[PDB]
């Protein structure tokens, strides 16, 4: 899917974890 | 009295209670973070718009202050 | 404002910092 | 081609284009994360829902693939 936008050797080597998913309350309530 | 990395109990004004850990504050926004937070839903609170219970398990959940109806240590 | 819920010595001493504000594409086309 | 923390200009499918440095990806998710990102809007991008450039900067900006219309490194 991202093979698009992204060579092959990059989708394999190790990567960065993500950044620490912070939600708020108000998006939170709205969704669901 | 609250501290940092206590357990908080928070119900929203939408009736819908939240537990975390007080992770920290920001004075100056009036916000609040909480961590493994999980949501109770609206519970014994009387409302049209009942939430039960959510299984998931939230990594940071950040409230305001005008967000809070209850907020109380366990 | 949040004195209402936190005792004032909390309010004084030196705090952690705020997770960094992690937002999706989603929320901030959808708001503004 | 893209690398970790190459300077990455990217259209949504909304014809909004943002600039921001390649922080990581999560191949799982198919999720993409830039930081220090800005929003060009529309620009001469045809649509009936034009945005202006935005002024503020953001932390971090998560983009699934299926939000991508375009992706190239500057």
């Amino acid at each position: 899917g991202l093979a698009k936008w992204f060579g092959s050797d990059m989708l394999q080597q190790p990567l960065p974890s993500m950044p620490a998913k912070v939600i708020s309350v108000d998006e939170l309530e709205y969704r669901q | 009295t609250p501290y940092i990395g206590s357990k908080i109990s928070l119900i929203s004004k939408a009736e819908i209670r939240y537990e975390g850990i007080l992770y920290t504050i920001d004075t100056e926004n009036s916000t609040v973070a909480l961590a493994k937070v999980r949501s109770f839903g609206t519970e014994d609170r009387p409302t049209d718009r009942p939430i039960p219970p959510r299984d998931e398990v939230f990594e940071y959940i950040i409230f305001r202050g005008s967000d809070i109806k209850d907020l109380t240590v366990c």
